[PDB]
């Protein structure tokens, strides 16, 4: 729905996001190629509640494994990264200081 | 005319030479391009892809490229 | 036209990849 | 003194290497900072070379020079010259640098032209003298009319900010330095507004405490909110005293004497705190340490008992209370105490802070700046520190110019205008002035990547015909007026930029010889 | 290198050669006017630009299938 | 003096590819400026040997030779001018000896 | 009027007083 260079750099913020499940399943001995690409084809359906299942080693529904993150969590999280990035891109310049 | 002690590096130079070797006009350009199929594979290195499936990937990918630049070529020498 | 060309022969178009790759090798490092 | 050098380890040069080190130092320190200056500029990131590097990320030009250590003579003139900026106006040492190097730079011009250092000098206090004129007839004053008063403070709060690393934060972080100098009603003592650092949050959820934070919470077994209390502060000693007398022993002639005395001792403490609760207090703040015997007393009457607060703490709560000092309680009559409505505990990063919410007569604030690391609260403790200098001192001087480039080119205009009518002896040094203050708009017109090289001079074309207000405009790309847009600056900080690079490049410009002594320990 | 953006310049010249059949259709550093390569004669070999694409895949795959570096330390 | 100019415009943020674009066309038309000055010597021969005289004057006016035009000018026109054909530049051998200034020497 | 003012802020004002100093050092010697 944007345009400009805006459009280019929120598509860079979405890809940034699918690192986390490529991460738990990399780190689960799944393939990450084939399992954030089902993720994207159940929450485009719209099964919201839906993930990495450790124990049967595939996509299944979290709400039945009981796997519970709090909301002030996963927001902090968002928040205080993207905060941080918005500094590192402003602040570079190396001065050593005698 | 470099001093790069580095083996994948001093493989690079090796293509520059390669290239004006045979042909001689894109010993820039070669360096360039081999960079950037390096570089978008450094992504896809995160994702769990297997370098050789990159590897595999590339070769059906140069294919279509070489394909396709033979459609519009003529000259009246 | 080409309506103006800014040059930038400067430093810290270096020093921003080195603060990418620097933050990189941390978040794979506890990967 | 080349020639038959009669030193032992101290070098020197005249005239050959003296203005080349001094115009490559200078120039050097002003190019550092270049890459900084305007509302679009990056910052810098400090680092040592290890021991507790401490690194402190700053974009004011004050902070970077006052940690580099430059080695060169010269250089060090330009770093004491943005100390006194920073310690007189707070703003503007950034912009002191970049002219004053712009002002050497084209000094170094005038090297292959021949021109005696002195004319250039002479040359330049005539200049200096049509840029007063030039911002002293351009300064807007604000008298009665509040309602523009306060609109006209807010433009001056969301200009500093602009170049400072609170950049889309002008709705919430300009509300929070223009009502902070707001609620002081009197002097500019800058210590009243007490700045609290906490990680933890987004800057979006930084906030101005309605009362006053405090740590060093209430005592042991004391109550931990009162409503409605009397606030009573201290600066005395509680226990064990040693009272005034130096060389005074307790000679007796047995231990039973001893328990009557240690007895005695603790009754003297026990009707100090009994003369303290005759004011009809609920809450006690000593600037010494409280031990466990007057703790006591004060938990069974129901009293609060904060200790050690800081020696600028009693400062401050007798300013945000409308109380005194009381370092002795023998006149309940004349001891005016506090007032406050609620001394509830708050939580704020996982730590107890006291809260003096509902305060009376509240001539303090408190700051709560939340982020994301350590580095952006170092960065946005300076940067509203350069905010609160310039509102303390524009309430004591109303009068704003047009900054955003506006100010520079009015200087330049003044110059130029004056330059014509002299001989061509220090005309050119003119020139080399007026070139100079109009390099101030192209470095921030530079800096986001607009043509400087147009918009500058559009700039000079709209001043040399009208166009008093006329400016950069840093959010399109273009020129407008700076009364519609709100870009103005102080006229006290727009004066110190000129002034200080004017007298800065004077000192710099007269050195022909640079006589460095022998170093200690230096081998 | 001519100073243009590289997203507002490649996204214009793409898009260009999918509403209509693919032209001769690049960039320039004065740009000679139109964007037309056949228009401004900017002609180079298909063998050229064959053994381009061909050494560079062949040259990636030598330092894609490399998972060991048994380089030595000092000189002496 | 142009690298020095060319300093100049690293602050103003142009392009170094401008500069040398811009320097080949004011660099084609400095040489018809030249060529439309050049004053051409074909015949009248007494007026080419005072021609070639300001040559060989303000040669050796950058020189050591300062207070020596008297002299020195005859000694550097004649000698190209005893050549009457090809500058070969050997034929014109220079042997230096110590002893005598520089007005005692002679072609 | 000063009619112009010619200011020479260069080296070899002071090398001319080298090479001075160096010829009265041997014709002093041979003295
Ligand atoms: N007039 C022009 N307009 C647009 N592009 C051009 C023009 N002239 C040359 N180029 C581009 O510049 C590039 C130069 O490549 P080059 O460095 O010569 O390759 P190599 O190093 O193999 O010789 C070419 O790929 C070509 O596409
Ligand atoms: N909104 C704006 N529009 C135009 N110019 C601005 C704006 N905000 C800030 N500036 C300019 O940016 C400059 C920042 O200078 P600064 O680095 O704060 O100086 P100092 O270091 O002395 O405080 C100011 O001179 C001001 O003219
Ligand atoms: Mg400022
Ligand atoms: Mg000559």
């Amino acid at each position: 729905t944007l345009s400009g260079m805006e459009s280019y750099c929120v598509r860079a913020f979405a890809d940034a996001m699918e690192v986390i499940p490529s991460t738990l399943a990399e780190n689960a001995g799944l393939n990450p190629i084939s399992t954030v690409t089902e993720l994207r084809n159940r929450h485009a359906q719209g099964e919201k509640t839906a993930g990495i299942n450790v124990r049967k080693g595939g996509i299944s529904n979290i709400l039945e494994e009981l796997v519970v993150q709090p909301l002030l969590v996963s927001v902090s999280a968002l928040t205080l990264a993207t905060e941080t990035v918005r500094s590192i891109l402003k602040i570079d310049d190396v001065v050593n200081t005698r | 005319m470099m001093d790069v002690d580095h083996q994948i590096a001093k493989l690079m130079v090796e293509l520059s030479k390669s290239q004006d070797d045979e042909i001689g006009d894109g010993t820039t350009g070669v360096v360039v391009l081999a960079g950037a199929l390096l570089e978008e594979a450094e992504q896809l290195l995160d994702r769990g892809i297997h370098p050789i499936r990159i590897a595999d990937g590339y070769e059906q990918a140069a294919r279509v490229a070489i394909e396709h630049l033979d459609k519009i070529s003529d000259s009246v020498l | 036209r080409g309506k103006g060309a800014y040059q930038d022969r400067d430093k810290p178009a270096q020093i921003r990849f080195s603060n990418i790759s620097a933050a990189k090798a941390v978040a794979d490092a506890i990967r | 003194a080349p020639v038959n050098i009669f030193k032992a380890g101290a070098d020197e040069e005249r005239a050959e290497t003296a203005r080349l080190t001094s115009f490559i130092g200078a120039i050097a320190i002003g190019d550092l900072v270049k890459s900084t200056l305007g509302p679009k500029g990056m910052d810098k990131i400090l680092l040592s070379s290890g021991r507790d590097a401490s690194l402190m990320v700053t974009n004011d030009g004050a902070t970077i020079l006052k940690n580099i250590g430059v080695d060169n003579p010269a250089a060090k003139v330009l770093v004491d010259m943005s100390r006194v900026q920073d310690d007189e106006v707070g703003d503007g040492t950034t912009s002191v640098t970049v002219l004053a190097a712009e002002l050497l730079r084209e000094a170094e011009s005038l090297i292959a032209k021949k021109i005696h250092p002195q004319t250039i000098i002479a040359g330049w206090r005539e200049a200096t003298k049509a840029a007063r004129e030039a911002l002293l007839s351009s300064a807007v004053d604000h008298g009665s009319d509040e309602v523009k008063f306060r609109q006209d403070l807010m433009n001056i709060a969301g200009t500093t900010l602009s170049s400072k690393l609170l950049t889309h934060h002008k709705d919430h972080f300009t509300k929070l330095a223009v009502e902070a100098v707001l609620r002081l009603k009197g002097s500019g003592n800058l210590e009243a507004i007490h700045i609290i650092k906490k990680l933890g949050g987004s800057l979006a959820d930084s906030y101005l405490d309605e009362g006053f934070l405090l740590d060093k919470k209430i005592g042991v077994n004391q109550p931990k909110r009162i409503e409605n209390a009397k606030i009573l502060i201290a600066n005395t000693g509680m226990d064990t005293d040693k009272i005034k007398i130096f060389g005074s022993r307790v000679r007796v002639d047995s231990t039973a004497k001893v328990a009557e005395i240690e007895h005695a001792e603790k009754e003297k403490m026990k009707e100090k705190v009994e003369r303290i609760l005759k004011h009809g207090i609920n809450c006690f703040i000593n600037r010494q340490l409280i031990y466990n015997y007057p703790e006591q007393l004060f938990g069974a009457a129901g009293v609060m008992a904060i200790e050690h607060a800081d020696f600028a703490g009693v400062e401050r709560l007798a300013l945000v209370t409308g109380g005194e000092i009381a370092s002795t309680f023998d006149h309940p009559e004349l001891v005016k105490l506090g007032s406050c409505k609620l001394i509830e505990e708050v939580m704020i990063g996982e730590d107890k802070l006291i809260h003096f919410s509902g305060v009376a007569l509240g001539e303090a604030c408190t700051i709560v700046l939340r982020g994301a690391t350590q580095q952006i609260l170092d960065e946005a403790e300076r940067s509203l520190h350069d905010a609160l200098c310039v509102l303390a001192q524009t309430v004591k001087d109303s009068r704003t110019v047009y900054g955003g480039g506006c100010s520079e080119m009015l200087m330049a205009h003044a110059v130029t205008q004056l330059a014509n009518r002299t001989p061509g002896k220090e005309a050119v040094a003119m020139e080399s002035y007026a070139k100079a203050l109009r390099m101030l708009p192209t470095i921030i017109a530079d800096n986001a990547g607009y043509d400087s090289a147009d918009l500058v001079a559009q700039l000079r074309a709209a001043h040399s015909e009208g166009n008093t207000t006329a400016g950069l405009d840093m959010r399109e790309g273009t020129i407008g007026d700076m009364a519609i847009l709100g870009i103005t600056e102080s006229f006290q900080v727009k004066r110190q930029v000129l002034l200080s690079a004017a007298e800065a490049a004077e000192v710099i410009l007269r050195v022909d010889n640079i006589i460095k002594a022998a170093p200690r320990k230096r081998v | 290198n001519s100073g243009m953006n590289p997203i507002q310049t490649m996204t214009e010249v793409r898009a260009r050669q999918v509403k209509e059949m693919n032209p001769a259709l690049g960039i320039d550093c004065l740009h000679k006017g139109t964007n037309d390569m056949k228009q401004q004669h900017v002609i180079e070999t298909l063998i050229g630009k064959k053994q381009q694409i061909s050494l560079a895949t062949q040259m990636v795959r030598m330092i894609l299938k490399i998972d060991d570096i048994r380089k030595p330390g000092e000189s002496e």
